[PDB]
RNA sequence: ACCGAUAGUGAACAGUACCGUGAGGGAAAGGUGAAAAGCACCCCGGAAGGGGAGUGAAAUAGAACCUGAAACCGUGUGCUUACAAGUAGUCAGAGCCCGUUAAUGGGUGAUGGCGUGCCUUUUGUAGAAUGAACCGGCGAGUUACGAUUUGAUGCAAGGUU
RNA sequence: UAACUUGGGAGUCAGAACAUGGGUGAUAAGGUCCGUGUUCGAAAGGGAAACAGCCCAGACCACCAGCUAAGGUCCCAAAAU
RNA sequence: GACAAUGGUAGGAGAGCGUUCUAAGGGCGUUGAAGCAUGAUCGUAAGGACAUGUGGAGCGCUUAGAAGUGAGAAUGCCGGUG
């Protein structure tokens, strides 16, 4: 029910090896800058 | 003053020999091997390198066994399942796998460490009279027994 | 040269703004604003807001070319926590702290 | 015999002992006074006789 | 102390239960604002010598002026109105250096005033002498009247 | 008068902090880890200056025996042999020998078969 | 050409002009030390000493009289509040060899 | 031969804030600069906040303003690490990277030997007995008056108020 | 090579195992209570795989020297296949 | 010079290190004090210097005197931060 021992700084960066975000899917806009790809401009 | 000589990588000339298992006892062939391989032959011996020989073992299925060792002694391994303790004899696994037999054996006489494994990986056992290894040339080795 | 923002005191977790900025580090000042412009985190204009003012800077203040920068450093620092409390049951009070984040970014030319 | 140059006279001055002031004194810790019972109290110890 | 700090009466909370060390009041010497323990008091210190070695401490620092050349008697001071300048000069004549103690035999008001000012210059009667101001001083410059009178006195 | 806790605790602790350089996370940072690892440290390197010797001896024998055996001679027979020969080269320097001048080495071989013959 | 030499209670393989360090000697540096105890000289020729070589001498000159690096001695008994802290620098004598003279 | 902002008043800016039906309990919180000269003006931004330009000896003295330790949180990278079993070090040791209070130098470290934290309390604790999340500050034989003993010093059949 | 006397200052009054002479228990207990010795306590180092109390032996510091003790010498792992 | 001794808990004895303040002497400091930070420095230990950065006005040394004089543990108190 309780952590028995803190956790050290390197098993938490350990864990967070794969808390990350990924760089959106995205396309240029070939007339009207980048956009989401197979979403419309909704700015332009 | 400190002078003792300390073998490295540049410097360690590691060899092949080739030795007959036909008509000798395991425990005391293993012995002699699992010298060979960590280098205790050589004057140059360094413990936390290695500087051991490659050792080639044929005709493993002629290895001989003294008492009744053939039926009564027995292998056993656990497969960390609840009920998982396996068993074979040493006469039948000389029948079915004695490159495995010595290969054991031998290994059961070196460090369990990391430069202890990497040094039972220089060690080729063979069952018959023939190995695959001639392009590394190896010698004939004769046990002191 | 190098031409540099800093947004202070931004009442954002730093923990949160980070996985942003870890997104733009490195990258050309263009794809570096596609990227906050399309992604979908409550950092992302914040972050925003301060490379276009490093952008400016570099224009204004240092005469830079404006389309060879690049993001040359981006991260954020720990500001000052404001403690709060929120009421538990039995009576007691359970610690909120609400972070703030010291933002930077860093264009230049790699002249 | 100059202020700056004062003299006690030999072995007529003694620095006093300073107990609980750590291991290599050796009277940290407990003070000289053992381990537990009355005697090792604050204001511990029978009157006299 | 903790008694004398303000307030602390209470029992912070009860002795078991709550998961804390127990505690009795706030104003404990381990809590911050907390009564002190021990520490300065109010006291004198002041101590007392038999008389023959006070008598024998003036006559060693006296005795010690005489060996090193510290002693100058001059005739007598004629001084009718306070003048520092006046005094400078004339323990400039003296050859006297900066550390002085000045002695006459009775409280001489005029010499007093013209000396006082001048730094490391010090002024006493003979019955005023003791040893603080006698060792500090580099050299003295008495009177015949007052030499005689400590001579008298000291035996 | 008060004497404030002043300057002295933080020396001492940085003292030890800084000879706690190089061990891991925490044990390099903390000034009780750093402390209690100093200590081991200590005493860990009194033991194991002692302990170095007796390695030393181990491997120079080891070494002996091996150049030995290349003369069909055992470390223990090939030793008294050089004992009763009045040799006093010690260990060390007999494997040093035996690594550099193997011809040197050869002829101290003979010496001591022949002083057991 | 090399030599066994005895110093120190220790022994040391030594060559013409090699540096050695040696428990500290009774000289001053830039003075010239003759090793008296050879128990072996190698080289083309190789005489085997019995425990010396007789006649067989080896010369050196002092480099520096100096002071090793400084080792802190620090034990203790766990739980029994006692340990001990010494520090400690060892005395060498540095020499350079001239000549093996067998 | 008192304190110097956790000290010294509870209180350097308060019997206030806050808590309690009430009697009553009772905090935290000092420092720009010599002088406000407290940042005109330009640029990004809704603002906040910044980058310049100025003031100033100094602006990493810009008001959350002297100094700014540690825990803790990040960015860069010289060495190293994905077959390995561990109180994390120590002794031995190649390889690589550096170059000092110039010293038989510094950083890292393949690989080998040895090795169950500290404190308390115990016959005996790696202990699965106690205590400590970490860092910092604070936190425990004192003083007065008597007694005894020792050392020191003065005088001595006297010594001392 | 101590011993005793007179003074200043203590701490200790939970002991443990092993061997041995005995009571008690059941010629049970890592039981318990006495006699005798050792060690631990307050003792590290080598041996007994690990293992306060067993065996060898009492660490002032340094050494990449040597001789031994208990215990050992086919490999792990020093030394006799 | 040549012999011996130097494991250690409770505890006894001795010698020292460092902190603040005082007296006297002698010094340092805007050509940069204290504090802080870094370093491959010195001493048998406690500990002492030097160099460089930061800092911006006080501080050492010698001898003696006096203590609110040394923290890692108290389910210690306060603060900060995991
Ligand atoms: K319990
Ligand atoms: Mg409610
Ligand atoms: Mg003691
Ligand atoms: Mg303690
Ligand atoms: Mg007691
Ligand atoms: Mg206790
Ligand atoms: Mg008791
Ligand atoms: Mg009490
Ligand atoms: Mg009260
Ligand atoms: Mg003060
Ligand atoms: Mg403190
Ligand atoms: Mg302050
Ligand atoms: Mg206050
Ligand atoms: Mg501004
Ligand atoms: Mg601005
Ligand atoms: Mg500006
Ligand atoms: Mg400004
Ligand atoms: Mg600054
Ligand atoms: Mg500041
Ligand atoms: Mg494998
Ligand atoms: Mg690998
Ligand atoms: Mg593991
Ligand atoms: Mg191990
Ligand atoms: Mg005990
Ligand atoms: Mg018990
Ligand atoms: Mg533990
Ligand atoms: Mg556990
Ligand atoms: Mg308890
Ligand atoms: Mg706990
Ligand atoms: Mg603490
Ligand atoms: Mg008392
Ligand atoms: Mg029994
Ligand atoms: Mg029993
Ligand atoms: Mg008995
Ligand atoms: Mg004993
Ligand atoms: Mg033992
Ligand atoms: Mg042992
Ligand atoms: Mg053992
Ligand atoms: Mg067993
Ligand atoms: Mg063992
Ligand atoms: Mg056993
Ligand atoms: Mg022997
Ligand atoms: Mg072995
Ligand atoms: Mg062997
Ligand atoms: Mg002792
Ligand atoms: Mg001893
Ligand atoms: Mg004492
Ligand atoms: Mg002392
Ligand atoms: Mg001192
Ligand atoms: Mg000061
Ligand atoms: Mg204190
Ligand atoms: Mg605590
Ligand atoms: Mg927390
Ligand atoms: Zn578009």
């Amino acid at each position: 029910a309780v952590p028995k021992r803190r956790t050290s700084k390197t098993r938490k960066n350990k864990r967070r090896t794969h808390f990350k975000i990924s760089v959106p899917g995205m396309t240029e806009c070939p007339n009207c800058e980048y956009k989401l790809s197979h979403r419309v401009c909704k700015n332009c | 003053m400190r002078q003792t000589f300390m073998a490295n990588e540049s410097n360690i000339e590691r060899k092949w020999y080739v030795i007959d298992a036909e008509g000798q006892t395991l425990g005391r062939l293993s012995s002699e091997v699992a010298s060979i391989l960590r280098g205790k032959n050589k004057v140059t011996y360094t413990p936390h390198v290695d500087t051991g020989d490659y050792v080639i073992v044929i005709n493993a299925s002629k290895i001989e066994f003294t008492g009744n060792k053939e039926t009564d002694k027995v292998y056993y391994r656990h497969s960390n399942h609840p009920g998982g303790i396996k068993s074979i004899t040493a006469g039948e696994l000389r029948r079915t796998n004695p490159e495995r037999l010595i290969e054991n054996s031998i290994k059961g006489m070196l460090p369990s460490t990391r430069l202890g494994e990497k040094q039972g990986k220089k060690l080729f056992v063979y069952g018959g009279a023939e190995h695959p290894h001639a392009a590394q040339q190896p010698e004939n080795y004769e046990l002191r027994g | 040269m190098e031409a540099k923002a800093v947004a202070r005191t931004i009442r954002i977790a730093p923990r949160k703004v980070r996985l942003v900025l870890d997104l733009i580090r490195g990258k050309n000042a263009a794809e570096a604003i596609a990227i906050l412009k399309l992604t979908n985190k409550a950092s992302s204009p914040v972050i925003e807001k301060v490379l276009m003012s490093a952008l400016a800077n570099a224009e204004h203040n240092y005469d830079m070319n404006t389309d060879e920068l690049v993001v040359k450093e981006a991260y954020a620092n720990e500001g000052p926590t404001l403690k709060r409390f929120r009421p538990r049951a039995q009576g007691r009070a359970s610690a909120i702290n609400k972070r703030t984040s010291h933002i930077t970014i860093v264009v230049s030319d790699g002249k | 015999m100059k202020l700056h140059e004062l003299k006690p006279a030999e072995g007529s001055r003694k620095e006093r002992n300073r107990v609980g002031r750590g291991v290599a004194t050796g009277n940290g810790k407990t003070s000289g006074r053992g381990h537990k019972g009355q005697k090792a109290r604050s204001g511990g110890g029978v009157r006299p006789g | 102390n903790r008694s004398a700090v303000s307030g602390g009466g209470r029992k912070p909370w009860k002795q078991k239960g709550t998961g804390r060390a127990r505690q009795g009041t706030i104003r404990a010497p381990q809590w911050r604002g907390g009564g002190i323990v021990f520490g300065p008091t109010p006291r004198s210190y002041a101590y007392k010598m038999p008389k023959k070695m006070r008598r024998l401490a003036l006559r060693s620092a006296l005795s010690f002026k005489a060996q090193e050349n510290g002693l100058t008697v001059v005739d007598a001071f004629n001084f009718e109105a306070p003048k520092t300048k006046e005094f400078k000069n004339v323990l400039s004549t003296l050859e006297q250096p900066k550390k002085v103690l000045v002695v006459t035999e009775n409280e001489d008001v005029n010499v007093e005033l013209s000396a006082r000012n001048i730094p490391g210059v010090q002024v006493t009667t003979a019955q005023g002498l003791n040893v603080l101001d006698i060792t500090n001083a580099d050299s003295l410059v008495i009177t015949e009247a007052a030499a005689k009178k400590v001579e008298e006195v000291l035996g | 008068p008060r004497v404030k806790g002043g300057t002295v605790t933080r020396a001492r602790r940085k003292k030890t902090i800084k000879l706690a350089k190089g061990y891991f996370g925490s044990k390099h940072t903390l000034y009780k880890v750093a402390k209690q690892q100093v200590m081991k440290s200590g005493q860990y390197a009194f033991r194991d200056r002692r302990q170095r010797k007796r390695d030393f001896r181990k491997l120079w024998i080891t070494r002996i025996n091996a150049a030995a055996r290349q003369h069909e001679m055992s470390y223990s027979r090939l030793m008294n042999g050089l004992k009763k020969a009045g040799i006093d080269i010690n260990r060390k320097m007999l494997s040093e020998i035996a690594i550099s001048d193997e011809k040197a080495f050869a002829q101290l071989v003979t010496k001591a078969k022949d002083a057991l013959k | 050409m090399f030599a066994i030499i005895e110093t120190g209670g220790k022994q040391i393989k030594v060559e013409e002009g090699q540096e050695i360090f040696v428990e500290k000697l009774d000289v001053n540096e830039g003075d010239t030390f003759t090793f008296d105890k050879v128990l072996f000289v190698g080289g083309d020729s190789v005489k085997v000493g019995a425990p010396t070589v007789e006649g067989a001498t080896v010369t050196a000159t002092v480099n520096k009289q100096g002071r090793g690096k400084k080792i802190t001695v620090f034990t203790y008994k766990r739980r029994k509040n006692s340990k001990r802290k010494k520090g400690h620098r060892q005395p060498y004598t540095k020499l350079t060899i001239d000549k093996i003279n067998a």
